């Protein structure tokens, strides 16, 4: 979700950030990450590394 | 000094250890620009996917 998909998978779509950059159309927006405290820290690929 | 003797370049491993924030990482890059080798950081803290 933070990095999209390979684009070789069926139905892959770019990660969320590219969408925000596409939408605000500026190179330097003010992203607001939310709820860092509760990141799902699982075996399924740790976002905290991401 | 040893690389200067036995001809060609050679690799070797090393380890540093000590309290955080002593500058370990800073010296890494400084050495890389000393020998003229290229630098590349690679964290592996807490990783588990060997792939
Ligand atoms: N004795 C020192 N000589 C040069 N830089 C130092 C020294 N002590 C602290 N630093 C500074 O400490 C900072 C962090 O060092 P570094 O090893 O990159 O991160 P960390 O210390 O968290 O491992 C660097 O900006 C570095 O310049």
């Amino acid at each position: 979700e933070i990095k999209g998909h390979r684009r070789t998978y069926v139905g892959a779509m770019p990660g969320k950030i590219i969408q925000c950059l596409k939408k605000t159309k500026t190179e330097n927006p003010l992203i607001l990450i939310d709820e860092v405290d509760k990141i799902g820290r699982g075996y399924q690929g740790d976002p905290s590394s991401a | 000094a040893v690389s200067q003797l036995r001809g060609s370049t050679q690799g070797k491993i090393l380890c540093f250890y000590g309290p955080p924030g002593v500058g370990k990482t800073s010296i890494a890059r400084s050495i890389a620009r000393a020998l003229n080798r290229e630098y590349f950081r690679f964290s592996v803290g807490g990783m588990t996917d060997v792939a």
